[PDB]
């Protein structure tokens, strides 16, 4: 039950988890997608605004030198360096770390499944994901909704045109005024409305894909060429659980460097520490990365839904609480 | 004051002028978004359940809401009277406070009264009463 | 000259062959019904093993919350033993391990480990399984195996179990190591000095060489032999001058295990090394009941290195520290 | 001023009064054992090779060892005299420093002189020298103007100048 020495996950659960891991490796082996292993520690980190990484320090043999390192929040930068090196389609099942993150569906350290597909647009990648969710969750083909139509459907509002006033009252109808009336960031408003207005009503029977997030929420995705208002970014949800985030990767070194610079300006303006831009990723982008699409999926969450567990701690040998 | 991520069940907090009880709390942090607390609360002044969102860095004011096991005296059709066998003090509960309980409030019987800032807002009758069959 | 830093340190072909080797190992255990488990990289407690210096990090909870220090796992043993007690049966893990103050041709602050445990297997039955794995992956012949003792005679012509502290320094002076031996006062320290610079460089030349029954003093978390209580039920396997694995017949007595840790801290305090709190979760599990078993920790990078003919860890790792 | 695992080929360190030059250093740390620095050095006083183990914590004091081009001028039974072409100053090397290269020094030769604390500890003559044969008979042993005895072809006679490789001490050709 709860004696701290005991694992948070049950043996039966661990047995099935492993089986799902193998099911996942097989799926990629059948598609000729190579497996790789990138570092957990690095001299660089990510600038993404809401993430806060773990830090640790390396001290060389005999107490000679010193060197600060960051634990990877995701394997993305290293894998992009590899795509440029010419590795072809690759995937990875690694352990990632995110500080300040713990709860029913979050653990400071979790298992991530991330893969890249050269020459696959956002749609061909999404279809691959769907095939994976179908085999592991044993569910029907997911549905696909655009960020725009998801808002209109469930909130009768257009996230691409509506303005702070119009959507601040949708927040009042959702009873979120306390966190909205005082928010002057349009994007933060949208996220607030999406995560609390759309996410909980999505993917009830089968998983649901939501693409074309607003351009402001592109992260490392390309901006659409058709509609400069949306980005080539997508996420997939099931039973109210966020399963993966992916996108048609941005390959313009210039633009990618500007966004990282903006991330740092936003962080400072908020009192958050600034993180040095990973020059290796930039440098590799300058050499030229293959046109491609990638995606990161929370394995722990996939296993959780597949075994019908109620919490993430149930499918993890030892969650932080007792690690 | 308490911090969003301390909202354990049973916590009484003041919100937009009213007293609430925390039923449950959940950590939410979507892709590329900030961290939140999704809290299921008990709106005391109306006994309904509501859900609220807070930034993980938000906080709230603890509210004064305790449960005195005062004894029921009588009601004049409008107010229900209770007393403290120790304090010797009396309090009046209006029809909305005693709510759908007057049915079991038999004269002279100990009850558990929920009072917000002294005055009652909730009445909990010991549902082990022996009544008449009129 | 060197390739640009953005680039991986190992050739892509080596990365592909590493993946094939990785799949080959998983297949090997999957075929023997050994369960794969993923235990945590971060923990509230660390090890007391004297010569290990662990990485440290700080965990801050959502919003306002008291920080909590965490250590990165140097090995998954403590968690797998807790898992053993919980009744997982034979299990293995291909994890990422971390060790500070270790940089070199054969060491990386972070490296991949293959660690597995066999309930009811004795030291020898486990070594045989290690032999099957090595032959399988390296396509070499069946390993040879000698005791720590007969390994010392055959190369330094001295009986480690008896030879006093003085005879020990003579063999030290013989191979020009007196600079560290003469002022050295710890018997196991000299014994280790001799073993790794006097026996290791001469074994496993043509095929893997197991060395079992280390002095009872270098038992670590292994049982002391019932027969000869001068040796411990522990073995290490070497090949081409590379230490590949370390395993042993696991100490099941919680009372004994605790004291052993207490002794680590004292030896640490002496050496002026920081002390570490004993992992109560491991101790509590040992109290409940860990079935008799044997476990082994194999360095995958070094195994992949040998298999590929690489000359440094960096050539089989996607990104070495300087590029990480 | 230097740490074991920080040693690196070329580093000039001191070990028990004698100067050494690092050739290679390897980090070693066995199971349950402490960390070491297994390094290969050249005993600069004896042109010898040598290998030793240090604790990762152990340190070594730097050593003032540097090479330098000097031109050999002459020998006088006590010191072999060289001259700094830049500074205009001269140094004297005893027979220990000259080691076994005395028989290859010809007035005016550019030489690589290894200095330790100023004084010379070893001398390297030019890869090829041109010396006259002062005695030999109608291969066959021949005596050079330096006293060096080298094997040359039978058709080489006294008075003829030849080129020898000072590394292998062999006759290379005629001049
Ligand atoms: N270029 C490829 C896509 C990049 C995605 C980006 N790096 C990213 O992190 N997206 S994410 O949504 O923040 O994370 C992806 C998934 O990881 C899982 N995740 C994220 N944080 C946690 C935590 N803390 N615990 C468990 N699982 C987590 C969850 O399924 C997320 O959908
Ligand atoms: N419970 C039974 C197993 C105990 C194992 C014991 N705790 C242990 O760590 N033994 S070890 O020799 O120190 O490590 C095992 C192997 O890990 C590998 N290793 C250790 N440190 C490193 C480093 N730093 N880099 C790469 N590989 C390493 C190498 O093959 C070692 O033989």
């Amino acid at each position: 039950e709860t004696a701290s020495w005991q694992p948070s996950a049950s043996i039966p659960n661990l047995l099935k988890r492993a089986a799902i891991m193998a099911e996942i490796r097989r799926f990629f082996a059948d598609r000729g997608v190579l497996e790789v292993e990138t570092p957990c520690m690095s001299q660089a980190t990510v600038t993404d605004i809401h993430l806060v990484p773990f830090e640790t320090r390396f001290v060389g043999p005999g107490h000679s030198q010193g060197m600060n390192l960051w634990l990877m929040t995701s394997p993305e930068y290293h894998m992009k360096r590899l795509l440029v090196a010419g590795c072809g389609p690759v995937f990875q099942l690694c352990r990632s770390f995110r500080n300040e993150e713990m709860g029913r569906y979050h653990n400071p350290e979790f298992t991530m499944l991330e893969w890249y597909r050269p020459h696959y647009d956002m749609y061909r990648l999404m279809n691959e994901v769907d095939d994976l969710l179908q085999q592991v969750l044993d569910c029907p083909a997911a549905e696909s909704l655009s960020y725009q139509q998801a808002f209109l459907r469930y909130l009768e509002i257009d996230p691409l045109s509506a303005d702070k006033t119009q959507l601040r009252e949708v927040a009042a109808k959702l009873d979120l005024s306390n966190v909205a009336d005082t928010e002057e960031d349009r994007d933060t408003l949208l996220q607030l409305l999406f995560t609390f207005g759309v996410e909980p009503n999505i993917g009830k029977e089968k998983p649901t894909f939501v693409y074309h997030f607003p351009a402001s929420q592109a992260s490392l995705a390309q901006i659409s060429t058709e509609d400069h208002r949306v980005a080539e970014r997508f996420e997939v949800y099931y039973k109210g659980i966020e399963l993966a985030n992916g996108f048609h990767e941005l390959t313009d070194a210039r633009e990618q460097q500007q966004r990282f610079e903006q991330d740092n300006r936003k962080r400072a303006a908020r009192g958050l520490p600034q993180h040095p831009i990973d020059q290796n990723l930039i440098e590799a982008l300058k050499v030229g990365m293959p046109d491609c699409s990638g995606v990161a999926l929370g394995v722990d969450r996939l296993v959780m839904l597949a075994l019908g567990a109620e919490t993430l701690a149930e499918v993890i040998a030892f969650s932080v609480d007792r690690a | 004051t308490y911090y969003s991520n301390d909202f354990r069940a049973g916590l009484k907090i003041m919100l937009d002028g009213e007293p609430y009880a925390v039923e449950a709390s959940e950590f939410v942090k979507p892709g590329k978004g900030q961290a939140f607390a999704r809290v299921k609360l008990r709106r005391l002044l109306t006994g309904t359940r509501v859900e609220k969102t807070f930034k993980s860095t938000d906080s709230a004011e603890g509210a004064d809401v305790v449960d005195m096991n005062l004894t029921y005296l009588y009601n004049d059709g409008e107010f229900w009277h209770f007393m403290n066998n120790e304090t010797f003090e009396q309090l009046s509960a209006d029809a909305k406070a005693i709510g759908d309980n007057a049915k079991w409030l038999l004269d002279q019987a100990e009850c558990i009264v929920t009072l917000w800032n002294g005055q009652p807002i909730s009445v909990t009758p010991p549902n082990f009463v022996e009544l008449e069959i009129v």
